[PDB]
RNA sequence: GGCUGGGAAGGCCCGGCGGGGAAGGUGGCUCGGCCGAGUGUUACAGCCCCCCCGGCAGCAGCACUCGCCGAAUCCCGGGGC
RNA sequence: CUGCGGGAUGAACCGAACGCCGGGUUAAGGCGCCCGAUGCCGACGCUCAUCAGACCCCAGAAAAGGUGUUGGUUGAUAUAGA
RNA sequence: GAGCCUCGGUUGGCCUCGGAUAGCCGGUCCCCCGCGGGGUCCGGUGCGGAGUGCCCUUCGUCCUGGGAAACGGGGCGCGGCCGGAGAGGCGGCCGCCCCCUCGCCCGUCACGCACGCCGUUCGUGGGGAACCUGGCGCUAAACCAUUCGUAGACGACCUGCU
């Protein structure tokens, strides 16, 4: 009953518009590899840009300015917040629906995870197109935790590479074991495949 | 003036008579309009442009609209242009592919407000002629008079991206 | 079944399989299932009209007063000529039913929604 | 034995930008996304279901906590299937957001 | 690395559309996305069809890039393009998915029942199958 | 119902006239097993296309939905609020 | 002396003017999220900005340049070989 | 076992990396590396059927009376071996007792059949607070007061005292 959704290949904007839309809905949303997401336009357009985000502070008192978090999944809540009614309560409730990660934390390393079509960049940008990683922009802004998500992502691809190793050779003893008694489930399968099924 | 699907009208008209003139001579022209309405419209405003004709002080004898005689055939149709912009006005000639003439102008209305930001009212339309496979000049146009023309859908960018929202399965773009 | 004089559906799933009686049910408040049986040689009760089914109780002059009046009995009768048509449908509707494979299966169970399962994509 | 109502979603009242009209709800009922499949659920009966402290009567049961507020599908809303509804009293807009459950049986199929 | 081209005589499948889902014969290409199509033996007529509607199979009939209509019946039917056509997966997963689209409630019964069935049979396959396998790795 | 007393299209086609893409053909060359595939040159039609002479029910703004205007030349039925 | 919908904001702008309500439909404006609605399998083209651009009033730019790119006009020469 | 308050819900999916002018699955006759991984070649699909356009489970009960399939499940079943450290908070692998004949097709009836009328059906023995059963373990520290100056406007801070 919760969305887990994989940020690699997802642009921000257009991942962040449809989590939140979901999230007002009284859905609960997981956002999980948060340095995957990539921005349009070159490295320098998007580098320049949080810049200058990083100039807006207060000048009598900068601890009241404005909070420029450096981590990706920050950066991503960020932008998501900023299409939220966030001053009503009803904002901040459906605010509370919403989580995001670096990397894939082992609560949910062990779930399927969904992807947007409508939000990846093979469909929405064209292959000419430049786009700047949000892993790779964080780093360069103040983000210090890019080796050890690093590792730890290799980490877990390599226990994930056993887990399908074993996937993979149960599915096809499945598909063998099939084959050895396809006589006593003919019945069965022809009713199956009369329907739709199988096909 | 607006734009649709624009069609072909023939229209005729004549000054009123009068007794000095007893038989007036006819004119015709060809107006695309997306209606009759604005093609009476049309043939009077070239009409008064071109010879001494009002339309208070003459009518339209007959206006209907013109078939394609050959819809399911393939044409290089040329249209000479005559448009304003911000600076003066420019005489062009354009060459499109379609199946009707029509369909021509409409391509060449759509064409001039993409490329020069170019409004139908500033637009006027002096000849549509259908041309051969030879004596055409623009290579866009000739670049598909080929017996044997082959190109595949190299990045076919799937559609649907709303259709179930949330999916396990990534896209496909190579078919 | 039937549609009485009030408009009302005679419905009659098998007492057997389905625990239902001779009971009418409105047209708004049912599902029509594109699944039909051959139901037109058999007799149906003449006396099973719409004034069959009715209620009885709850007459006005006792005493009322106090914590009596109606609130016992704790019960309604079985009416036992409602088993005997009951019986006599059954014995008809039953075997026609039975000659459809899983269709007395089917009948046994019950109807619900499921995830991923919308009424308005599936077929009835 | 199961569930026989359709999973809704109370997404908020009719409204324009600025004025908010709380006598009509606006519906997002599961599985539909199109203003071609909201036929098969219009006049279909709705209901808010909620709990609260005091115990209310219950039909063919004993008193309960649980509370209602039925309502009717009049119309689809805007070629994404939202519905609009109307419910005899106007939801109490704590239900933003939350389960709406809409019947199946004004049956005309 | 491309196998599929527009090319003249070419069998298309329309994904939508008003002629959605019916076989079609590219006849001449009108533009960079847009082509002359004809359909004589799939009730489609002679008219314009864009490319983002039609999906081209693996079938190419030999016919000139603009005739009329008559020569290019008489290869899809020397070809026999329905027949080839209902002989390929692609046909069979969509009637496939035709058929889950027209099922009733009583077939979905019987496919619950019978899946019931299969999938433990299946499965209790599976485990000797993996107990044998252990076996034989020890 | 009208129109260009709709435009094209579909089927059997018959007796012709010319023109053009450039093909069961030829051919410099190239790629594989005489054939299969790709390019050019004069180029008739046994791949075709277009115009001119003329005639058959097969039509109908056609559920092969290729694009109109419509209603004493217009009526019936059903669903929701 | 005048409320209401839109222009985020608002004297004069656009629409439209006021008794208390229910249903339906519109104007001017809009339909990624805030925020009601394109969650159309929308159509044709143009554009890369290390100062992109994004709607009367209106909240900002000129002369002059660019083989960056996309169309048009005119003029020559090229198998007697550019 | 009652006993107050507070709510959401109304089967789950226990998982590769990934590219988009490409990818998925086996055998790998062949080679290399630590049962597995990598490479060459070969064979099957690719508008994805080893499809989230998907998969998994049935959502009436009980009697006996047959066929197909079959040693499966349960007693918050009891004892050992592990994996999992990013925010593990979950599962996997083995030993011993007892109980049941569960899934699919048909016979066989019986289950308040409450006589048409709404919040049915669950995650839930839900979460927070106060009171009734037992088995296994517990014995205080903080602050004030006093004291000291590495501290200090007052609080605060650094220290000592069976
Ligand atoms: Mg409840």
């Amino acid at each position: 009953q919760v969305l887990v959704l994989d940020g690699r290949g997802h642009l921000l904007g257009r991942l962040a518009a449809i989590v939140a839309k979901q999230v007002l809905l009284g859905r609960k949303v997981v956002v999980v590899r948060c340095e995957g997401i990539n921005i349009s336009g070159n490295f320098y357009r998007n580098k320049l840009k949080y810049l200058a985000f990083l100039r807006k502070r207060m000048n009598t008192n900068p601890s009241r300015g404005p909070y420029h978090f450096r981590a990706p999944s920050r950066i991503f809540w960020r932008t998501v917040r900023g299409m939220l009614p966030h001053k009503t309560k009803r904002g901040q409730a459906a605010l509370d629906r919403l989580k995001v990660f670096d990397g894939i934390p082992p609560p949910y390393d062990k779930k399927k995870r969904m992807v947007v079509p409508a939000a990846l960049k093979v469909v929405r940008l064209k292959p000419t197109r430049k786009f700047a990683y949000l892993g790779r922009l964080a780093h360069e802004v103040g983000w210090k935790y890019q080796a050890v998500t690093a590792t730890l992502e290799e980490k877990r691809k390599e226990k994930a590479k056993i887990h399908y190793r074993k996937k993979k050779q149960l599915m096809r003893l499945r598909k063998q074991a099939e084959k050895n008694v396809e006589k006593k489930i003919d019945r069965f399968t022809e009713v199956l495949k009369t329907h739709g099924f199988l096909v | 003036k607006a734009s649709g699907t624009l069609r072909e009208y023939k229209v005729v008209g004549r000054c009123l008579p009068t007794p000095k003139c007893r038989t007036p001579p006819l004119y015709r022209m060809r107006i695309f309009a997306p209606n009759h309405v604005v093609a009476k419209s049309r043939f009077w405003y070239f009409v008064s442009q071109l010879k001494k004709m009002k339309k208070s002080s003459g009518e339209i004898v007959y206006c209907g609209q013109v078939f394609e005689k050959s819809p399911l055939r393939v044409k290089n149709f040329g249209i000479w242009l005559r448009y304003d912009s911000r600076s003066g006005t420019h005489n062009m000639y354009r060459e499109y592919r379609d199946l009707t003439t029509a369909g021509a102008v409409t391509q060449c209305y759509r064409d001039m407000g993409a490329r020069h930001r170019a409004r139908a009212h500033s637009i006027q339309i002096m000849k549509v002629e259908e041309i051969a496979a030879s004596k055409c000049r623009r290579p866009a146009v000739k670049q598909f008079h080929d017996s044997k023309i082959k190109f595949p859908l190299p990045h076919r960018v799937l559609r649907r991206q709303h259709k179930p929202r949330f999916t396990t399965k990534r896209p496909n773009t190579f078919f | 079944l039937k549609q009485l004089s009030s408009g009302l559906l005679l419905v009659t799933g098998p007492l057997s399989l389905n625990r239902v009686p001779l009971r009418r049910t409105h047209q708004k408040f049912v599902i029509a299932t594109s699944t039909k049986i051959d139901i037109s040689g058999v007799k149906i009760p003449k006396h099973l009209t719409d004034a069959y089914f009715k209620k009885k109780q709850l007459r006005k002059p006792r005493h009322q007063e106090g914590e009596i009046f109606d609130t016992e009995k704790e019960k309604y009768e079985i009416t036992e000529q409602r088993k005997v048509d009951q019986k006599a449908v059954d014995s008809q509707i039953l075997p026609k039913i039975k000659a459809v494979p899983q269709l007395q299966g089917y009948l046994r169970s019950v109807f619900a929604l499921t995830n991923g399962v919308y009424p308005h994509k599936l077929v009835f | 034995s199961g569930r026989l109502w359709c999973k809704a979603i109370f997404a908020g009242y009719k409204r324009g930008l600025r004025n908010q009209r709380e006598h009509t709800a606006l519906l997002k009922i599961e599985g539909v996304y199109a203003r071609d499949e909201t036929e098969f659920y219009l006049g279909k009966r709705c209901a808010y279901v909620y709990k609260a402290k005091n115990n209310t009567v219950t039909p063919g049961g004993k008193p309960n906590k649980t509370r209602v507020i039925w309502g009717k599908v009049t119309r689809a809303h805007g070629n994404s299937g939202m519905v609009r509804a109307k419910f005899r009293s106007n939801l109490p807009a704590k239900a933003i957001g939350h389960r709406i459950r809409v019947m199946l049986y004004p049956s005309r199929i | 690395v491309f196998r599929r081209f527009v090319e003249v005589g070419r069998v298309a499948y329309v994904s939508f559309g008003p002629h959605a889902g019916k076989l079609v014969a590219i006849v001449d290409v009108i533009d960079q996305n847009r082509a002359l199509v004809d359909g004589p033996c799939t009730r489609v007529r002679r008219q314009a069809m864009p490319f983002k509607c039609m999906q081209l199979t693996d079938f190419i009939l030999k016919f000139p890039h603009s005739a009329r209509q008559k020569y290019v019946r008489k290869a899809w039917e020397k070809a026999d393009i329905n027949t080839k056509w209902a002989a390929t997966r692609w046909a069979k997963k969509i009637e496939a998915r035709e058929r889950k689209a027209k099922m009733t409630d009583f077939d979905r019964y019987k496919v619950m029942k019978a899946k019931k069935m299969r999938n433990r049979i299946i499965k209790n396959e599976v485990k000797k199958l993996q107990r044998a396998a252990l076996l034989k790795a020890s």
